[PDB]
RNA sequence: AAAUUUUUUAAAAUUUUUUUUUUUUUUUGCUGAAACUAGCCUCCAUGAAGAAGGAAUCGCGAGUAAUCGUAGAUCAUUAGCGC
């Protein structure tokens, strides 16, 4: 298939590089990757009424177990309006809790983009495009600024 | 002491809740 | 420090055995032991008995004579050799 | 039935790169069928050239000599790693490898080498009798590498045992 | 319609206010919303908050010299929720109950065009009208 | 009341019995004598003594 | 089945210990507003939320009601995520059987069995254990106010086969309730009620003056079961150290007597050989004390979140709030004034995906 | 739940309450006086009333200053040996 | 060996109680030759000021302040606050 360069370097005071694509695999199951922190995540999307939603093995409501963080997980999914019909298979690594949430949100957005082109952003047409979900494709790669090699000095 | 002597928190401040590994 | 060997007083003990030529503690209960005992180190602990002994302890400038009585038996001798920062 | 792993350590990426390429030349020469006429080659799909990242650690210094507690500067050591993979079945070319790495001297670059291999085991006949299946390949030898005039072409060489 | 989420989120972030979990302040402010329901039907919540904040909009700001300045209404919201919350800490430290009750009773009173937020608010409105 | 899973301790020596579930293999290592072959002798004796069970 | 996915109001007169200021009976009457809120904690939450008492008719409670009326399994376990259909469904089953007039002992919160209250030593040894006056006595007062007339109606049945051992009901409840300085009496009275209710549900001893008339059905309901398995709050001074150096030998669940007697799923006495003989173990021989326990994912003291059970029994998971009943519950919250407004199909699907079946946070998000 | 005794510290407080049987979540307004007699009896089974101990430590450091020892003149001087506002004298 | 312990004036816990042999894993104040001054650890006990700080003023506008740990150095151990 003809995918292309989608990536960005949006941040201030430190750059980023998520060279990973989103793509559909021949099982009818798309795969995508997303990080929004140095903590990182991947997804795998099956159109199904099976187990529903899954990161890190477990059902989601015990792993993430602050509610606000749960809608931070669901926010691209709720913005899509295509909530139920996909099995959500996903993996995460690193960082802290809602960083994992917004990272896995971006990855779920990417997989949803290769599922439906117009809802979100991609590199299908020159790395440009516009839908409701096209805003949260390109990750917010700001990390912590580095603890300053210098003094408090006050 | 942030509860230095008798807590499950201030003893990570005094480096004891992390039990010291046996080394030399 | 009671665990695994609680007492250190070797040079003091060499001087104590020097005193112990007729009686370590007035076996001949105590009579002040008029021969002066002058240690050169205060890291020493104090052992039970050792009563009525004239101990001369070093302060870094001299030797300080103090008679031991019944209360100071579980102590370390350097507690009685100060640097005199009175005021 | 011999397996070889070569690990390589360096400071300039130039030297560890040349080291990796020249030992790769040595491996491919060492099992090379230079002529057809004898025909048990091992390019089995175990074979790799796995690269590796490093051990990120920053070690900083006072710039100034005396008061100068403002004056900091950061410093840093790099270790670059590769591992070289092969395995083979006859020992004479393995000895050609070990003598090859005995001759060609490499600059500033450590050679640590792993040689898991099969070697036969005698038993007292009592335990063979009282045998009458898993891996159980457990020798894992160990050797020193310093304080006796060696700048570290050390070879470690665990062993695998076989007694059915 | 999204300005409800905007005003509520700015309420949350200004309720964070010391370093901590915005989960802590978020459950705190949602507790203020439910306590507003309880005291309101005791002796109809997003309604009374939207009315309270739209009662509290400082449209024209003034800069001292005294010179008035026009203001983009998102900072009007942003000052608004600020004045609400420093009045809230005034009342709560005077009560020294929780903060959720204090922000609840203040959102009711600023809905009812009463309270120190409304006082500060409309004096700086009229003082913006004064020095033209 | 917290400890690392990998104790990785010191101030001692042993034969280090261990198993690897990834490849279904047991692992024993050498530590006592200076030369490698003396250790091969010790672990070979340990292997024979292992099979007395 | 026409009541499916709906609410229904709750006969609170059948529930004496459910909402009441539970622990404050045998203490001082407290400062008002200071009352130690035990009772049914989830139904207290539903009570303060909606202002009423009504629960949503889920089909798993229908299967629960049919199975409990069946008698084809007297031992059930309910386990799922925290409060999400355990306390609601359990109290729904209790009220259902109390519209059938059954004989019910219901522990509202087994935390209150094992937390707090004045205590003492009974005996020494392996069978020597621990006894808490207040927890067992609160259980007594709950049972007696729950079934006073029926309890007075039943006289003291003799023991099956332990009369040979000693040779070798409102009576007992009022025997237990009488005093608060001999606690061993009170707890022993409690477990005497336990075995006598097990014997009555067995159908071993039918009275000679009674009519041809079927005995009241014994239902034991245990909310938050594994507090009978986690370590307790009561501790002791060990016999070794001085009281000055007193580290606490914390007492365990098996070291209590009463909760050890309350281990009904591990009890043999629902699997009665007397009821295996007189009722035959048949489908017409529904003659065992049908006992149900549900336990939560939020223990207040470190209990295991699963139950490693040796005794055979049937486990039933409580599923989460599925989409239709989330929409219905949100409609009910739109009724009771907890909400301001109706929910969209989008926001209902959103809440379903959000709480994952957690009831209590679904109640929490209801204003939003 | 006697986290409430005053002449003693907290761990011994819950110890004495446990030694007569008082668990947590009990108030001082919920103890009958028989248990008060029991806990007082257990106080002279334990050590008593930290002002009795403050008298005790008064002769303890009286013993230490009677030894002509510099911690004695610390206690007559008020210097930290590890706020001379409080002293043991 | 076996079907015993504990209450009131009728009950309760076990079918495991009482003997001998066993046995692990932690535990030991720590480290150092020596921890009084003058280390550090653990556990008791006594429980100070302090209820947000004037005049004055400093620092810093996004993964920043603040808050939270974490690991590295020198180091026998001592960094709890230093870096």
């Amino acid at each position: 298939s003809g995918e292309a360069g989608s990536g960005l370097a949006f941040p201030a005071t430190s750059t980023s590089p998520e060279p990973a694509g989103p793509h559909i695999d021949l099982t009818g199951v798309t795969h995508a990757r997303g990080k929004r922190k140095a903590s990182a995540a991947s997804v795998q999307l099956v159109p199904a009424g099976g187990a529903g939603i899954t990161v890190n093995g477990v059902p989601l409501s015990s792993y993430f177990r602050d509610p606000a963080c749960r809608e931070k997980v669901l926010a691209p999914l709720a913005l899509a309006g295509a909530e139920t019909a996909y099995d959500v298979a996903a993996r995460v690594k690193g960082g802290g809790m809602m960083g994992q949430a917004q990272a896995i949100a971006t990855a779920l957005a990417r997989a949803l983009c290769v599922q439906q082109p117009s809802l979100g952003a991609t590199a299908g047409d020159g790395g440009n495009g516009e839908g409701p979900l096209a805003a949260m494709t390109r990750w917010d790669g700001r990390v912590v600024e580095r603890q300053k090699p210098g003094q408090a000095g006050s | 002491g942030k509860g230095d002597n008798r807590t499950r928190r201030g003893k990570i401040f005094r480096g004891t809740y992390r039990e010291q590994l046996p080394s030399h | 420090s009671t665990w695994k060997g609680p007492y250190v007083a070797v040079s003091l003990l060499q001087e104590v055995v020097a005193l112990a030529r007729k009686h370590p503690n007035w076996w001949n209960i105590g009579q002040k032991a008029p021969e002066v005992i002058n240690t050169y180190s205060r890291a020493s602990v104090i052992l039970p008995d050792f009563i009525a002994c004239r101990f001369g302890v070093h302060n870094g400038k001299s030797f300080v004579g103090m008679e031991v009585q019944e209360a100071m038996v579980g102590h370390r001798l350097g507690e009685f050799a100060p640097t005199k920062a009175t005021v | 039935a011999y397996s070889v792993e070569i690990a390589v350590q360096g400071f300039e990426k130039r030297y560890v790169d040349m080291a990796c390429n020249t030992l790769g030349d040595i491996i491919i020469l060492a099992f090379a069928p230079k002529s057809y006429a004898a025909l048990n080659l091992a390019f089995g799909p175990e074979r790799r050239d796995v690269r590796l990242p490093w051990r990120r650690t920053r070690i900083t210094l006072i710039r100034g000599p005396h008061i100068d507690k403002t004056g900091m500067e950061q410093f840093e050591r790099r270790e670059y790693k590769s591992v070289l993979t092969a395995a083979t079945n006859c020992p004479q070319e393995l000895a050609r490898l070990l003598e090859a790495v005995k001759l060609y001297q490499f600059t500033g670059v450590q050679i640590k080498m792993q040689l898991a291999s099969a070697q036969r085991v005698d038993l007292p006949a009592d335990v063979s009798a009282l045998l009458r299946x898993x891996x159980x390949x457990x020798x894992x030898x160990x050797x020193x590498x310093x304080x006796x005039x060696x700048x570290x072409x050390x070879x470690x060489x665990x062993x695998x045992x076989x007694x059915x | 319609x999204x300005x409800x989420x905007x005003x509520x989120x700015x309420x949350x972030x200004x309720x964070x206010x010391x370093x901590x979990x915005x989960x802590x302040x978020x459950x705190x402010x949602x507790x203020x919303x439910x306590x507003x329901x309880x005291x309101x039907x005791x002796x109809d919540v997003l309604e009374v908050l939207m009315r309270a904040v739209d009662n509290c909009k400082p449209l024209m700001k003034v800069i001292q010299s005294y010179q008035p300045r026009p203001l983009n209404p998102d900072q009007s919201t942003n000052f608004a929720v600020k004045w609400i919350l420093q009045a809230a800490q005034k009342r709560r430290a005077g009560a020294k109950a929780s903060m959720a009750e204090a922000l609840a009773v203040e959102l009711l009173l600023a809905a009812q065009r009463k309270g120190g937020a409304r006082a500060r608010r409309d004096e700086v409105h009229k003082l913006a009208l004064d020095n033209r | 009341a917290a400890r690392a899973a990998a104790n990785a301790a010191a101030y001692p020596v042993d034969v280090e019995h261990s198993f690897c579930r990834r490849t279904r293999t047991a692992a024993l290592s050498t530590a006592r004598y200076g030369s490698r072959e003396a250790n091969r002798k010790l672990l070979l004796e340990h292997y024979n003594e292992l099979l007395r069970a | 089945p026409a009541h499916l996915r709906s609410y229904y109001p709750l006969n609170l007169a059948l529930l004496p210990e459910a909402a009441r200021g539970s622990a404050g009976a045998f203490y001082t009457p407290r400062d008002p507003g200071h009352e130690r809120r035990g009772g049914c904690k989830a139904l207290q939450q539903e009570m303060e939320a909606t202002g009423r008492a009504s629960i949503l008719y889920r089909p798993i409670m229908a299967a629960l009601n049919g199975a409990v009326a069946a008698g084809q399994q007297p031992r059930l376990l309910l386990t799922g995520p925290a409060g999400c259909g355990k306390s609601l469904a359990l109290l729904g089953l209790v009220e259902w059987a109390r519209q059938q007039g059954w004989l019910v002992v219901y522990v509202p919160s087994c935390l209150a069995l094992v937390r707090g209250g004045y205590f003492a030593r009974r005996g020494r040894g392996a069978a020597g254990g621990w006894d808490t006056l207040t927890s067992a006595q609160q259980l007594l007062k709950g049972v007696m106010d729950a079934h006073g007339p029926l309890l007075q109606s039943l006289p003291v049945l003799p023991v099956p086969g332990r009369a040979a051992r000693r040779q070798q009901l409102q009576d007992v409840a009022l025997r237990g309730l009488s005093s608060d300085d001999n606690a061993q009496l009170a707890v022993d009275s409690a477990l005497q009620l336990i075995r006598q209710l097990q014997l009555l549900g067995s159908g071993a001893a039918q009275p000679p003056d009674s009519q041809p008339g079927q005995p009241p059905r014994v239902l034991f309901a245990l909310d938050d079961y594994n507090y009978l398995y986690g370590p307790t709050d009561y501790g002791v001074q060990p016999p070794s150290a001085s009281p000055l150096q007193g580290r606490r030998r914390v007492l365990d669940a098996g070291e209590l007597i009463l909760a050890r007697g309350l281990r009904l799923l591990e009890s043999e006495l629902g699997t009665n050989p007397v009821a295996a003989a007189a009722a035959g173990g048949g489908a017409g021989g529904v003659g065992g004390a049908v006992v149900v326990a549900a336990t939560t994912a939020t223990p207040a003291l470190p209990a295991p979140r699963s139950l490693a059970l040796e005794v055979p029994h049937t486990v039933v998971e409580v599923p989460g709030f599925d989409e239709a009943e989330t929409a219905a519950a949100l409609a009910h919250y739109a009724a009771t004034g907890a909400a301001t407004r109706a929910a969209s199909a989008a926001e209902a699907r959103h809440l379903f995906a959000l709480t994952g079946g957690n009831g209590r946070e679904l109640r929490a998000k209801a204003g939003a | 739940a006697l986290a409430r005794v005053f002449g003693l510290g907290k761990s011994t407080s819950l110890a004495v309450s446990e030694a007569c049987g008082i668990s947590k979540d009990l108030k001082v307004k919920d103890v009958k006086d028989s248990y008060i007699q029991k806990v007082t009896a257990y106080i002279e089974a334990n050590f008593v009333t930290g002002d009795t101990l403050k008298r005790q430590v008064r002769e303890n450091v009286l013993e230490e200053v009677a030894i002509n020892s510099r911690r004695g003149v610390r206690h007559t001087l008020g210097l930290p040996v590890s706020a001379r506002k409080l002293r043991p004298l």
